[PDB]
């Protein structure tokens, strides 16, 4: 994936 | 006038304006040194910045949360270049301060061939004064395009586009009754806004031959 694009999204 | 649809909008309005631009960034513009390098390192903290308001402003977006998990980093990276511009017109459009900042972009290590444009671009933004309102949903709109590249499921993206338009297409009745094409002149401007699909790429280009550092979230949302 594109993790720290998905941690951003999942805060 | 809807309910629903003035529900919407305060919905994408109290999204819009949790954005805010650090007071650093503002000092950094008005009193670092003058250089290339510089002017190129402030740029770069900008974009940085304008990405994760873009992420901030998308995740809370009406039926955002409910799509499919891949198709939501697609218009992420699918929107980003076009939502940065769109807010940097804004912005643009700060005291001058406006003009200091115009002098870092034009000295930043970046040929005219893309500045010109841009600079262009922020003109036709400013001919059409538009609201905080219309700059937000021209942003959701941009976002929420069901054409970008990767999408496995461009329907329920479809969905979530059209009744921002609406609202938006309204707004323009309301407060531009005395051109009736006012839509159409804003759907005009986001076709202009797409080139800068092709220049920003090329300036990456231009900007990684001479080894200029990115951040890891700049890194990642380009696919650098
Ligand atoms: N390392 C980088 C630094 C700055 C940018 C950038 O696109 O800056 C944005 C701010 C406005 C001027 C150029 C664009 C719009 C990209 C990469």
């Amino acid at each position: 994936e594109n993790l720290l694009l998905r941690y951003l999204l999942d805060k | 006038l809807t309910p629903d649809q003035q529900t919407l909008l305060h919905f994408i309005m109290d999204s819009y304006n949790k954005q805010r631009m650090p007071q650093e960034i503002t000092n950094k513009i008005l009193k670092e040194e003058f250089s290339a390098e510089e002017n190129f390192l402030i740029l770069t903290e900008m974009a940085t910045n304008h990405v994760q308001v873009l992420v901030e402003f998308t995740k809370k977006l009406p039926g955002f949360q409910t799509l499919d998990h891949e198709d939501q980093i697609a218009l992420l990276k699918g929107s980003a270049v076009e939502a940065m511009f769109l807010r940097s017109a804004e912005i643009f459009n700060p005291s001058g301060h406006s003009d200091l900042l115009e002098e870092r972009i034009r000295n930043s290590g970046i040929s005219d061939e893309y500045i010109t444009p841009m600079f262009s671009f922020y003109k036709s933004i400013g001919e059409l004064k538009m609201t905080q309102e219309e700059y937000a949903l021209l942003t959701a709109i941009v976002i929420l395009s069901p054409d970008r590249q990767y999408i496995k499921d461009r329907e329920a993206v479809e969905k979530l586009q059209e009744p921002l338009l609406d609202v938006l297409q309204k707004l323009c009745k309301i407060h531009q009754p005395e051109n009736p094409q006012h839509f159409a002149c804003l759907l005009g401007r986001l076709t202009e806004l797409r080139t800068f699909n092709h220049h920003h790429a090329e300036m990456l280009m231009s900007w990684r031959v001479n080894d200029h550092k990115f951040t890891p979230l700049l890194c990642e949302i380009w696919d650098v």
